[PDB]
Order: structure tokens, then C-alpha cells, then sequence
């Protein structure tokens, strides 16, 4: 039990650390800027939108290479909820409230990405098999 | 994991009128060998609900045989005239045939998850020692 | 012969920066 | 929640429009006899 | 008991020893390049097709003299999971996600290949009958 | 009407389906193999 | 492993509308003598049920 | 009259290498 | 009036020996 508490802090630690990522901001927009984030950028895994705190959040669909959207899994992050990150690194995005839509564009997009080699979303924690069997 | 195998099934086969099956996912294996039940809803790439494709709603099977039973009636009808029911029976029977969906290889779905999945038994975290 | 409309699509005209000012998330 | 409504016109009434349309195309050809 | 720990670490020592195997390297494409692999290769068992970290893992079709395609099995490897093998080496392949293909073409097809005569996917492990009867 | 009866009498014959011999074909496994009481592994020594 | 004996079954017939007919695989016999009941969907080569 | 749609076929017009490089799976 | 298809039959043109080497478990 003791290691196991110990574990923990160090994986809570670890999390909170934040070291040695690269960050993309840019992303340019076209449509119904109404709708539209104050901030967008991604450190090479998830992609983050921030909103302004009078703002509804809107949802979020993923934009493939021939104009098809498609649901993404959705965190939001933050202090004040005001960050959606998406789950996903893409050239496109389409942003959708109402009848009010944003077209959200990678200027900067990275096809090889970084490598998720420990299971996690941070290079400092590793996801072990624990289950045996 | 990516390159998980989810197996699922379907069942029933469509009514008139619809253009999507109701496809239940059961079971997903990852590629380390973690295996849990989700018996969740098949979705289109959008979510909505069932898979969709290709309908194929059989008109030929259902009408031919009603129409060429009249064609050949009234073809005799103008051939006697010229000297100088079973359409219904054939449409009655045969007009009751469901559509069938074809979606082809390679496509996107979605998965809904319908019930919380638990992973506490399988999985433990560890820090990663730095240098 | 009438089929689901679809989701309006965004004008590509009036593209611009969606950050004026670095986050302060990414420390800046 | 309400959208956008198929009311599926010619799968209802297909059939029907075109077996009596064939019908009366028939009919008509075995009229056209003489 | 203990023997039999000692021949299961035998059979994983053996397993990712992987020596003495070489690899065709002679693999074009041609298609809808956005759903490329970054790396194809074979080692005259399976066939890898190595995808970048932002890549979608895409579906991988077998196909035949005639152009039919057939589904063939799969196994996904590499340390992010970046990696899918199939069981199996042919002269042309399908790639396909959603509305874009891909075909991958083997220029160095080999129609002999190396036999299979241990029963494993390697020459260092032999497949025992232990049922008996 | 006797063509009616007729029809009425021999519309339903359900299909027959022919497929040739030497065609392939899938079994997509339903359910988990377990082969673990009739294999065993060994490593073959070097050389 | 290949050249395996798999051996299954059909029944029913068809009905009208139907082009594909349900068979069941229900067991495969390796050439080493290895039996295991598998009572799976035999399906086209491409996954089409039936 | 009317049959289920193939898949797309691709274009056998672009066609070029995979391995822009050497995979490191390969130990090169 | 239709009948089921036959199953392809193959050529008579490129008849050419099956063995261009001995087996070896002919033991030769």
C-alpha cells in the first residue's frame, strides 16, 4: 500500500509537471466569427479552443480530406471551462452552434505528429499492464 | 488502443421505409489484449443512429410480375380485337418484400458508448524516472 | 426527389488569425 | 426535438401512380387496335 | 513447475531475439495519398505498414489476380500501436478509409517465399504437440 | 378467372441459389478459440 | 493451419428478395488432428453475411 | 437497372515510392 | 431459358511442364 500512495503522487506530480512540449498557433478561421475562440493552438497531441467567459461553447466536428465531418471526443479544460480539447491533431475543424458555423484551419499542420509511446497523454507517465493474465 | 477489433452484429433486416439498420456492438479487443463488453449503438460517422448505405428496394421483384401480367392481357385483348384479377393476384403476393442495405468496406462509423467503462483492473499508471 | 438539407457551410472568405494574442496557457 | 421531415411521398404512391399510369398505357395501345 | 518457466522464458527470449530475417523494401503507391503509410515493408511472413502519429489507421484490403479484394487478418504492432502487420505477403494491396483509397503495390514479389516449418512466426520456436492422444 | 387461380396457385416458389464450386469464402470466428491444451511452444536450440 | 477441413451446413432456403443464404462453419479439423468447434457465420470474402 | 456501388478505385497515375525512408523497425 | 453458369474453364494455349525442377521429397 505504501508504494502504491507513493505511486500516485509521483503520477500526480508528474502530470502537473508539463515539460518539453511544442505548441502550433497557426489556425485561421472563416465564417460566422460570432461563434468564433479567442484562442487556438495544440502542443502536438490534443488541439485546444479557448472561449471567451460571455460565450456559449459550441460544438466541435472533425473535418476529413474530402469535407466530411465527424464527431470528435471532446475534454474541457481550464479553470473557468473556457478550453475544449479536442482528443486530435487535424488540418480542419468545423465549429457549429446553432445555425452558425466556423471553419477552423491547421496553417501549420504536422502529419507525422509525436509518438504516444507510454500510454498516456504525457511522456513522464507510462501506462502499465497491471491486469496480469 | 487504435487498431482495436470491435465485433459486432446485426439482425432483422430492414422494413419499407427505412434506410438504416441497427448494428449493436459488443465486444472490443485491444491490440495488448484488454477486453471489454460495451454493448453499445452502431452510429453513422455523424451519429446518427444505425448504418446506412446503399438501399436496394427490389422494385422489379415487387412490380415485373404485375406489370407484364398486364402488358400480357392487354397484348391478347388488342390481338382478339384485331380479328376483323391476375395483376392483382401477382402484386398481392409479391409486393411485400423488404429493402436490403449494402455499405461497402472501409467506411467510417462511430461507436456510442451506452454504459460507463471500467478500466481500474487492466491498467496501473506509473512516473516515468527522468534522465 | 427532395432529400435532408444539409448544415450551412462557413463563407471562405473572410479568413483571419483566430489568435490575436499568445495564450497564457502555453505560458506567454 | 423537430428538423427536417421525409415523408417518403414516392414510396407511398409510386406504385400506385405508375400501375395505373401502365394501366391506362396499355389500354390504350389495345384501343389503338384499329 | 519450474521447468516450464524456463521454457517460457526460452520461448521469449527466441521470439524477440528476430535474427537472420531480411526484408523487401520495394513498395509503391498510388491513390489518395493522405492515408499513406509512412514506411511498407515485408520480411517474407507478414507485411508491415508503419502510420504516422496523426494518422487515422486505416482498413487494408487483399487483393487478387482479378481485383477483388478480400479481408485478410491483422495484427497491430509497434510501440504506439503505429504499426499494422497483416499475415500475409501479396503483390498488390487496399487501403481504405471512409471515401479515399489507396493501392500499395509489392514490386519485388516473391512467389516462393520461406516455409513455415515450425509452426510459429519464427524459425526459433517450434510448435509442439502437446495434446498427445 | 383460371389464370388467376393459377397465379394464385404457383407464384410462390421461393429462389434457388447456385454457387460454383472452388469459390472463396470467410468464417468470421463468433466466438474465442482456445488452443491451449493441444500446443505447446518450445525453443529450438541454436545450431 | 492451411489446407484445414472446415465443415458447416445450411438450411431454410430462401425467401423471395433474398440472394444469399445463411451457412453455419461448425467445426475445423487441422491436418495434425486437432479438432475445435467453432459454430461461427460463414460469410462472403468480403464479410457479407451469409 | 441499377446495382450497389463499388468503392472508389484509386488512380494508378501518381504512383511513387512508399519508403521515402528507411524504417528503424528494420534497424536502419 | 436461363440456366446456372459454369465455372471458368482455363486455356489450352500455355500448356508447359509443371516440374522445371525435381521435388525434393522425391528425395532427388
Amino acid at each position: 500500500q505504501t508504494r502504491e500512495a507513493n505511486a500516485r503522487a509521483a503520477v500526480e506530480a508528474a502530470f502537473e509537471q508539463r515539460v518539453g512540449a511544442y505548441y502550433n498557433l497557426k489556425y485561421m478561421m472563416s465564417g460566422d466569427k460570432d461563434i468564433a475562440p479567442v484562442n487556438a493552438w495544440d502542443d502536438g497531441r490534443f488541439t485546444y479552443f479557448k472561449f471567451s467567459a460571455n460565450a456559449d461553447l459550441p460544438s466541435i466536428y472533425f473535418v476529413d480530406a474530402e469535407g466530411n465531418e465527424s464527431l470528435v471526443p471532446r475534454t474541457t479544460v481550464g479553470s473557468s471551462n473556457n478550453i475544449i480539447a479536442v482528443h486530435k491533431v487535424n488540418p480542419k475543424w468545423m465549429i457549429r452552434l446553432g445555425n452558425r458555423a466556423l471553419a477552423i484551419f491547421n496553417e501549420a499542420y504536422d502529419p507525422n505528429g509525436v509518438p504516444n509511446d507510454t500510454g498516456t497523454a504525457s511522456p513522464a507517465v507510462r501506462r502499465v499492464n497491471k491486469g496480469g493474465n | 488502443d487504435r487498431g482495436s477489433k470491435v465485433v459486432g452484429f446485426y439482425q432483422g433486416g430492414l422494413r419499407q421505409g427505412q434506410a438504416r439498420i441497427f448494428v449493436q456492438w459488443s465486444r472490443i479487443e485491444t491490440p495488448s489484449g484488454v477486453v471489454i463488453n460495451l454493448d453499445s449503438p452502431g452510429t453513422g460517422p455523424l451519429g446518427e443512429a444505425g448504418l446506412g448505405g446503399w438501399i436496394d428496394r427490389h422494385f422489379w421483384e415487387r412490380f415485373g410480375g404485375a406489370i407484364m401480367i398486364s402488358l400480357i392481357g392487354d397484348l391478347g385483348d388488342w390481338a382478339s380485337r384485331q380479328g376483323s384479377s391476375a395483376a392483382a393476384e401477382a402484386l398481392r403476393n409479391s409486393i411485400n418484400i423488404p429493402p436490403t442495405l449494402y455499405k461497402n468496406q472501409g467506411e467510417r462509423v462511430n461507436i456510442l458508448v451506452a454504459r460507463d467503462l471500467d478500466f481500474s483492473d487492466v491498467y496501473s499508471l506509473e512516473s516515468i524516472p527522468t534522465k | 426527389c427532395a432529400s435532408a438539407p444539409k448544415p450551412k457551410q462557413p463563407s471562405d472568405f473572410n479568413r483571419e488569425p483566430v489568435n490575436k494574442t499568445v495564450p497564457v496557457e502555453i505560458q506567454r
